[PDB]
């Protein structure tokens, strides 16, 4: 994986703000983000989009939780969604318990909006009595055995080839449930639940920054790159809560 | 947040961000594919005394 | 009572510029006191890996 | 602005719309506070995707709607005591906001 | 010439001049009549490298 | 009448390029030339 | 330039057409010099005026 900035000399001349540090930070951040997204998309995709194969035999089940009631796009409601997320989370604990794996740590990954729903389900208006979440700067806390992170960038992150998103990619979130015999489509995503020790990351050559000077353009340029591989193993420790159609 | 400038009539700030990473392999030049960090600047103006 | 011949430090006059729309108008819009970056985004891993 | 968000997909400002109907269809005042709470959570969400530091957010209201927020909370009816404090109606916060 | 600027892209220098020297009557108001001073800027742009 | 405004002035830099097994020397400046006070500059031409 | 004089009619631009002169008619080597000299006189006058 590469990060790249090339700054002309004439533009650096008349600029009145250094902009070096900001560019470096930008690069490091880019690489990191790519790394993260690649992993999330990896676990969801490669473990809920494959057909007929679950590693070993009876080693695993790879369950994926369907949503209650009608298609959620029809519900178009704030709160009540929260109810469904709660139920789904109970059920998730039921699966991840049904297939062994230690009670802790585990984890949960939703998008910020669904996290807002989870937050709204336990409020003064509804329903009754104190809750796990604290109102005001709501940090939630836990749903049995989960940490509920709520990351802002779910989907994509596969990186690859051209700088533009579309083209060769190493990890992908398909567009539909019908098209490619895959079920956890891009639209269909509330949450993903994995134990940990449920996805692999292999590191060689680490990450490094270096700058070079190119005489031909009068312009010197910073580069920052790295190499590593992402993969998934042990699907019994992996699942995903998903919209319905 | 507040800032203080002296003399000039309007103070311009610059805003910028986001990159995309990439993949290269054994024998392909890097210079081929590159996307510049697009930076846009926003201007503020003093109205009067 | 309003006073004419104010001086109008900024405004262009010139031979031909005519119009005389606005005043000040002429000057410089200068700022270097602050650079604005895109908001830093963190990573959700490693830890849970 | 008709269009325009500076630095494409840098970000894009959000204006949370109201559920329910026009003012003539509200103004019962007990419901307004409900709506402000919901809209406020949704605002915290709209701001949270797109990043921006969790610390230091601030909310601007006015006397009326503030008393309305005071009306959503209170004995009848808002269930468990929660955030609000009577004897003056000072709100601690809501979702990471000063008010 | 040969005056040199650092940093920024282009430099402008302003121009101004002339006055009609006044003959002030005793115990009478100068404040009423001022010609004022005419003001004009001219700017030069640099071509790269 | 006319002035030249210069940035970075004039310097020269020497770099090595390996692929041609040779080095190249290169010197540049960056200036702008404007013209001002046009009233105090005249010229002599012939034409009918 | 075209009308674009500078700083109002206070100060004025300069130009000298050479008198009764065609380059093809000149090239005398002597006449030319004379003409350039006269043009120079009018030039100094014009320059000093402003």
């Amino acid at each position: 994986l590469t990060a790249d900035v090339l700054i002309y000399d004439i533009e650096d001349a008349m600029n009145h703000y250094d902009v070096r540090s900001e560019y470096t930070s930008q690069l490091g951040e880019s690489l990191a983000m790519a790394a993260d997204g690649a992993v999330l998309a990896e676990i969801a995709g490669l473990c809920n989009v494959e057909s007929k194969y679950n590693e070993n035999i009876e080693g695993l089940g790879t369950a994926t939780v369907i949503e209650t009631t009608q298609n959620k796009a029809a519900l178009t409601d704030q709160v009540a969604l929260g109810k469904e997320i709660i139920a789904a989370l109970t059920k998730a604990r039921a699966a991840l318990t049904k297939n062994y794996v230690p009670a802790a740590d585990r984890v949960f990954y939703c998008d910020p909006d669904s996290y807002s729903a989870i937050l709204a389900a336990l409020m003064p208006n509804a329903a009754n009595y104190a809750a796990l979440i604290d109102p005001e700067k709501g940090s939630i806390r836990n749903v049995m055995g989960f940490e509920v992170v709520e990351v802002p960038h779910l989907t994509a992150g596969g990186a690859g080839t051209a700088r533009e998103g579309t083209t060769g990619q190493k990890h992908v979130f398909p567009a539909n449930k019908g098209e490619g015999n895959v079920k956890v489509a891009k639209d269909n995503v509330i949450g993903l639940f994995m134990h940990r020790s449920a996805v692999g990351t292999v590191k060689l050559r680490d990450l490094a920054l270096e700058r070079a000077r190119r005489a031909n353009f009068q312009a010197d340029q910073i580069i920052a790159k790295y190499a590593m591989g992402h993969g998934g193993l042990r699907p019994e420790a992996a699942g995903a809560v998903v919209f319905k159609v | 947040m507040v800032r203080s400038i002296s003399s000039g009539k309007s103070a311009q700030f610059p805003v910028l961000g986001r990159t995309q990473a990439a993949y290269l392999a054994p024998g392909e030049n890097l210079d081929d594919k590159r996307k510049d960090i697009k930076h846009t600047e926003k201007v503020i103006t003093i109205d009067g005394l | 009572a309003s006073m004419t011949g104010g001086q109008q430090m900024g405004t262009n006059q010139g031979k031909g510029v005519v119009a005389a729309g606005d005043k000040l108008a002429l000057f410089l819009k200068v700022f270097g006191g602050e650079v604005l970056t895109a908001f830093a985004r963190t990573s959700v891993t490693t830890s849970r890996h």
